[PDB]
Formats: structure tokens, C-alpha cells, sequence
């Protein structure tokens, strides 16, 4: 019923739309202020094009935009920018907890350097007050492993949870996803001709 | 040989990355190109006489612009990433230490010392490697037929004021942006105000 | 562990549905209506620009030029008829009837640019506490410590167990179990680039808040200028290591210090 | 004689005031720092590259000084590198370098 | 604000009161109130504005 | 506009108060110009390596 039998399929498209469906007008919110700011023409999106005939025409109404809400924002990233705070893995009371401290925490420097940590981190902090929504992934590449920490671009429109899931870490959750957009000749490259 | 840095002139026109690249540095990018103008004369230096050139073409400037100079000739340089099969040929040479060594395919052709003090041993192992090669093209075919440059990674780098990824699209922002419609607005109130004043002085 | 690592603004639970929050949903209202007034103030201002004398046809039949030209010439007087009936009696003056109106700037449009523009800076934002970045940054290290949790449960399977009898792992992949959970806590503090920024953060947040007194202070610094450093320093570097070592407090790694200087 | 509406004299302030207010802890303060701080993570960037691309043209290190290759050769399977990619203030000469750190750690000493 | 005439009072004049703010007239034309005698009550200029 | 049969053009005055700023923070990076660094680590020979 598996695998090749794709009825863990319809099961599989079925709880994507159980988890859209809650969580359809609050992401709405956030991409719509997350084009608000930063998108050049982005404060008047809705009307745009809207005029009158006068006389057998259509001349528009002028939409000037004078955006005057991204300076408190800017000062916000600012202030993370300048000091970015990590994981620190703080020691026990016994007798070899110090060392053991000492290896793990270099191993996450090690890490965290030697891949994308601060531009995952750079990212999702700058979703989060942008909008009110940030992620970012942590995955395991062949290199002979290794523990590798990637940013996830669009939050809002990417990640789906177990809408069962309430905790602030969603740590009582059995499932999510998470979209990514591609190009037809990326999509032929892996994957194969396909359909 | 040498490492060189150089500055590339109107970013903004010119340089093109892959749409799948999504980080800020364009680590995960397979291509790119970089665009720049030439003078006729110029490209009757270098690749030779020639039919009179095809430029590429974008469809981008004289937007609100004036132009007298046909000394156009747009040529462009092409980076590509392959994978491709590469044989370590290893002259692991018993002496002086000398344990895993290298011997890549491109080494034993240039360095022909006749094998002084190496040895040959184990050579037969095939690794797949990555290897960068440039290419220079205008609209009619190749000027400069692909050649592998020495590294791994595409070697521009880019520079941004503020960038942000909102729909599929990555978006940048200067510092000027923003101010647009207060300046020209007040530019057109003072331009208003100096005929009305001179209409009319006693 | 699932290994989506979410983090968010302003997060609560309210009806059944979790709503979160940024730092520009609550000024949208203001900024677009500021927006609109001074689009609608720009064409308004715009269309009535000066003022225009006003008058009859035929009272200043024949005599335009004189009126075309009175800023360029300097005219000693400008001539003009009066307004005549059907019958021919005058009614009103040479003076002309009168002129049109410039573009005036209602109140209620005043008001409301005031109004928005305080609005908007008033909407949007113990030391720490009163700053309107510190619940963003308080919600980040709380999403941090979550992905040191991840991180640690899935680097055992990865990296190998530690165990101790030093801190050696596996022997070519291997994971061990049943060793138990580790002794250490998830925290967070500042982020560093090399261990030496580490060291000598730390060590001098230890001085500055100790007089001068006491052998310590001496031991302090050697032990931060022991770390640090850059390009040309390698002859100054040896020296403090040679006294830093002498006073017994830097344990020769048992290569040739200890049989050469220490002796 | 000409009369210079209201209207305008309103439009004239307000331009002139947003346009200052549109554009521009205590380097977190100035209006500089977002892109003096995308720049630096342009040049690790370009760090990374000089370093991918050093090894091919200068030859591979190693150790048993500082003792590169003889005629042209990279050598392979040596590893990473133990350096890390960062920022710092520009100078022209070495000597700079070193009396800029050294008077830095001078300075915050006393007298004894 | 809006200028408010009678229609017999601006009749053809219209296109010089509408491009009084892109070409720089010397003067702009009107006609006197006339009654149903033909005598004058009113001047030519307009009756009002709006508020 | 035709004005009476020419094609006289407004007058366009342009007052630039946009370029302070932005020369400001020009200013401010060409003062301070910084490089990459290559710090060392932890082991016998990084210190010459980075060197």
C-alpha cells in the first residue's frame, strides 16, 4: 500500500490540506506586511490601477508613497546585527563534564562556521520581526558526515506543521512540510525525464 | 601565475546569475554570466578580422536616455560548474616522508621532471571532482572556446545594500529609493512657484 | 526529532489557532492613510496655481495688447472701458469684475497629516526592558536553545558517544547506548568566530572588576596576552611565554621547555 | 500682485521634512551600519573563493616553516586548512598591522 | 473649491476656463446676468465657491 | 504647450537634497575600509599558517 502503491499518497495529500486550512488567514497577514515594507510599490497594492473616465480617457490617480514605517525595523535587525548570540552548552557538577563541555561546543562552532549557520540565522531573525514568522532547517550532508545548518527562504508559504502541534517549539508534532520552488531544467536534471 | 582582484563596472546591467540560486553569496549557483561593452576597433585586436559582430542584447538602456554612441559591440563571459572524472594518479614517493600524495591528471603532463624521486605505485584511482570553465560568447558564437580556470567556486562575488527574498524573486534596496517621490514632488512646487511669483511682480 | 527549527515575532495562542505577529501589521492604517492625503494635497495644490483678472468681451475689445505685454513693458497705466447697458448707461466701473481663487488647503486634511504622522511614531516603539527590540531578541535565544536540543539528540547518531574512562568517540561508526543523557545544559550567550575571542572575553570581564592587588592580576594578563594576537608578534610572544611558564603557571607540553628552561 | 497659495507653502514644508525623515549601540544608532555589515559578509565570502583557488596556484602548505611546492604542484588529501575566515581593518604595510594591536593592548595597562 | 456659474453665462467660453492652469492666459472672459428684459442685475463674475 | 503657436517648455528646476546622506555614508566606509583577516586555531603550526 506503500511506495509504489500511492495510497500513502492520497493520505499524505490529505493532511496537507489539514494543516493549510487553519493556518490560511493568518500567514496572509504576514506576507501582506512583509510587501508592505519592502516591496517599492508595495503600499498601495489593492488599488493600483483606478481611475475615472474624464472625458473619454482613463487618467489614474496619483499614489505617491512615502514609506515611513521600515525605520523602526531597521533599527531592530541593527540591533541583532551587532550582537547575534549562539548555543553555548553550559557544564555540570562532576568530574568530566568540563571536557565533555568544552568538546561539544567546538564541534557546534565547527558547524555552525563551516556551513550556513549565520546566514540561516541572519535570515529567519529578519522574517521573524519582519512579519512575524521565521524558520530555518538543520540536515545532515555527506562529507565522512556531518551536521549542516541551512536557511529556509518564504516561511510563511513553505512550512506547514500538525496543526495538533501547540507548544512554541512544536516539539508534539508528527509531521510537516516544507515546500521549495524549482526550474523545468533543474526538475530534468534529478529526477529523471518523468512526466 | 598570479591571484588578481578587479572591479566589474554597472553591476546592475551586467552581471546575471542562475534564477536557482537563492543564499545571499550564490554558493548554490551552476552559472552566471558577466557582461561588458567593447569599441569596434578593440575587438578588431583581438578575434581577428571577423564578421562585423553580433551584440548581445537586454533591451535595458536608453530608458529615458540619449544616445549618439555605436560603438556598442556587448560581449559577455560564461562560467560554467561540471562535475566530470579526474584520475589521482598518486606518486606516493616512499622517501622523505611524502605519504597520499596528489598527482591529479593535470600535474604529470606540465611536470615532466622524467620521475626523478617519486615512483608510480598505486595510480588507478578515478574520484569525480568539481571543476569551473569559462567561456567568452557573443550573439552569433563562441570568441573564446571553454578553458578550466584554477578553483572550485564561481568566482564573483556579489555586494548588496539591504536584500530580502519575498516571491520566488530576490529584491534589493539602495538608499535613495524611498525618497524619490517627496524630491520630485518638491522639485515641481518650487519650479510652480517661481513663474507664478514672475507673472505678476507690482 | 523533527528538524524544523521555527521562530517567531510575537506568538500566542488565542482560539483554537495560533496568531503571531511582526513589528509593522498595527501601523499599516495610519501610513496608508497619511499616503492618501498627501496625494490628494499634491493635484488640489496643483490645480489652481495663481490668480486671473476677470472680465467682459467687449470691454477689452482692441486693447489686448497692452495687457499681454504689462511685465515686460513698463506701462505708465493700463486702459480699460466700463460696462455699458443695452441702452448705452454705464452701471459699473473700469476696474475689472474681479479674480479667481488659488487653492486653499481645507482644515480636516491638516489635521489628519498631523494626526497620522504622530500616529505612526507612536504605534511603533531595566535598561533592556525598555528598549522595543528586547522581546524579539528573548523569543530568538528561546528558538536557539530548541535547536541545541536537535542538534545534540541527532549529533549522536552522527559523531558517536563520548563516554570516558579525555573524550574519545567511535572507531570507524559506531553509537552506543544505554550511556544515558549527558551532563550539560542548552544556553545561550554571545556568538564568536574563533575560540581565542572566547578566552579573552571571558578573562577580561574576570579583570577590570578587581583592584590592583593580589597575584592574580599579573597571572590575568599573561594568560590573555598568551592567546590573541596577529602578524609580527612571534619574538614578544616567546617572552611572555617564557615567564608565564617559569611562575608555574603554564604547564610545559612536554616537548622542550621542560627539560631546557624549566630545568 | 501674485499671492503664493497656501496650499503650496504646506507641500513645500512637508516635502522638505519627510525627505529627512525618509532617510536617517552606538554604531547600531547610524544609519550606515546595515551595509557596512552586508559588506563584511561579502569579503569572508571572497576569502573563502581566494582560498579554494590559492591552493591550485601557489601549492598545498603542509608540515613537518612554511615550505611550499618546487616547480608547480598543488598536493592532495592534505585537508582542510585550520584557519578561519574574518574581517579586520585594512593597512597597507605589516607594520602597521602589528603597532595597531600593540598599542591597542597597551593603553589598557597600568602603569606597573 | 469649484467656481459655480450659470449656463447661459459661460456658454461658449468653456475652453478657455478649461485651460487656464496650462496656458498662461491675460485675462479670462465671462458674461453679465441678464434677466427675461434683457437689463444687467448681476456683474460677470462668478456667483460663488463651494466650501 | 502650443502657447499661441511655439512650443515654449515648463521650467524644470532641480534642486538635489537626497545626495547628503548618501555621501555621509560613503564617506563613512571610505574611512574605515577593512579586509579579510584569516584568523588562526588550535594546533602546533596555525599561528605561522595564518601568518
Amino acid at each position: 500500500m506503500a511506495e509504489t502503491l500511492e495510497k500513502k499518497h492520497e493520505r499524505i495529500m490529505l493532511r496537507f490540506d489539514r494543516a493549510y486550512s487553519p493556518q490560511k488567514e493568518v500567514r496572509e497577514k504576514c506576507i501582506e506586511a512583509t510587501r508592505f515594507a519592502r516591496v517599492p510599490g508595495g503600499q498601495w497594492e489593492g488599488a493600483t490601477a483606478a481611475g475615472t473616465k474624464l472625458d473619454e480617457q482613463f487618467e489614474k490617480y496619483p499614489k505617491f508613497e512615502i514609506n515611513k514605517v521600515a525605520t523602526e525595523l531597521n533599527r531592530i535587525i541593527a540591533e541583532y546585527r551587532n550582537n547575534r548570540i549562539t548555543v553555548k552548552f553550559r557544564p555540570g557538577d562532576r568530574e568530566a563534564s568540563e571536557e565533555l563541555a568544552n568538546k561539544l561546543n567546538g564541534l557546534f562552532r565547527a558547524d555552525y562556521e563551516e556551513t550556513d549557520g549565520g546566514e540561516a540565522c541572519d535570515n529567519a531573525f529578519d522574517d521573524a520581526a519582519t512579519g512575524g514568522f521565521g524558520c530555518f532547517r538543520l540536515t545532515s550532508m555527506l562529507v565522512r558526515q556531518r551536521i549542516a545548518i541551512e536557511p529556509i527562504y518564504d516561511p510563511s508559504r513553505s512550512v506547514w506543521f500538525d496543526p495538533d502541534a501547540k507548544k512554541y517549539d512544536k516539539s508534539d508534532a508528527l509531521w510537516a512540510f516544507c515546500m521549495y520552488s524549482l526550474s523545468p531544467e533543474k526538475y530534468e536534471a534529478e529526477y529523471g525525464k518523468k512526466p | 601565475q598570479r591571484i588578481a582582484i578587479e572591479p566589474i563596472y554597472d553591476p546592475s546591467r551586467s552581471v546575471w546569475f542562475d534564477p536557482d540560486a537563492k543564499k545571499y553569496d550564490k554558493s548554490d549557483a551552476l552559472w552566471a554570466f558577466c557582461m561588458y561593452s567593447l569599441s569596434p576597433e578593440k575587438y578588431e585586436a583581438e578575434y581577428g578580422k571577423k564578421p562585423p559582430t553580433s551584440l548581445d542584447v537586454t533591451s535595458m538602456t536608453s530608458w529615458e536616455y540619449n544616445w549618439f554612441g555605436a560603438d556598442v559591440i556587448y560581449i559577455a563571459k560564461y562560467y560554467e560548474v561540471r562535475k566530470e572524472s579526474v584520475d589521482v594518479i598518486s606518486y606516493r614517493h616512499p622517501i622523505t616522508g611524502e605519504i597520499a600524495t596528489y598527482d591529479s591528471d593535470q600535474v604529470e603532463d606540465i611536470e615532466d621532471e622524467l620521475a626523478i624521486a617519486g615512483f608510480h605505485e598505486v595510480a588507478r584511482r578515478s574520484v569525480k571532482r568539481r571543476r569551473v570553465y569559462v567561456s567568452v560568447v557573443d550573439g552569433d558564437g563562441f570568441l573564446e572556446k571553454p578553458r578550466r580556470i584554477p578553483g572550485e567556486h564561481i568566482p564573483l562575488i556579489p555586494v548588496y545594500g539591504k536584500r530580502w527574498f519575498i516571491d520566488d524573486i530576490e529584491r534589493v534596496e539602495g538608499h535613495i529609493a524611498k525618497a524619490m517621490d517627496p524630491q520630485r514632488l518638491y522639485n515641481l512646487q518650487v519650479s510652480m512657484l517661481a513663474d507664478t511669483a514672475a507673472q505678476d511682480p507690482g | 526529532h523533527i528538524p524544523l527549527i521555527p521562530v517567531y515575532g510575537k506568538r500566542w495562542f488565542i482560539d483554537d489557532i495560533e496568531r503571531v505577529e511582526g513589528h509593522i501589521a498595527k501601523a499599516m492604517d495610519p501610513q496608508r492613510l497619511y499616503n492618501l492625503q498627501v496625494s490628494m494635497l499634491a493635484d488640489t495644490a496643483a490645480q489652481d496655481p495663481g490668480q486671473i483678472p476677470i472680465v467682459g468681451m467687449e470691454q477689452i475689445r482692441g486693447l489686448e495688447k497692452h495687457w499681454e505685454a504689462r511685465n515686460k513693458k513698463r506701462p505708465a497705466f493700463l486702459p480699460l472701458r466700463e460696462v455699458r447697458d443695452k441702452s448705452g448707461n454705464i452701471i459699473a466701473g473700469a476696474t475689472p469684475a474681479g479674480y479667481t481663487q488659488p487653492a486653499v488647503m481645507n482644515q480636516a486634511l491638516a489635521a489628519l497629516l498631523q494626526q497620522t504622522s504622530a500616529d505612526i511614531q507612536e504605534v511603533t516603539g531595566m535598561n533592556r526592558a525598555d528598549m522595543a527590540s528586547f522581546i524579539y531578541l528573548d523569543n530568538m535565544a528561546k528558538s536557539l536553545k530548541r535547536a541545541g536540543e536537535v542538534w545534540l539528540s541527532m549529533a549522536r547518531e552522527v559523531y558517536g558517544s563520548e563516554r570516558e574512562v579525555r573524550q574519545t568517540g567511535a572507531v570507524v561508526a559506531l553509537n552506543d547506548l544505554s550511556v544515558g543523557r549527558y551532563d550539560v545544559t542548552v544556553d545561550v550567550g554571545p556568538s564568536y568566530t574563533a575560540r581565542r575571542d572566547a578566552t579573552v572575553s571571558v578573562l577580561t570581564n574576570v579583570l577590570s572588576s578587581m583592584l590592583p592587588t593580589d597575584p592574580m592580576r599579573p597571572a590575568i594578563q599573561g594568560i590573555i596576552l598568551d592567546n590573541i594576537d596577529g602578524e609580527g608578534l612571534d619574538d614578544f610572544k616567546e617572552y611572555n611565554r617564557n615567564q608565564l611558564l617559569i611562575s608555574g603557571i603554564a604547564k610545559p607540553r612536554n616537548e622542550k621547555e621542560q627539560q631546557i628552561v624549566q630545568q
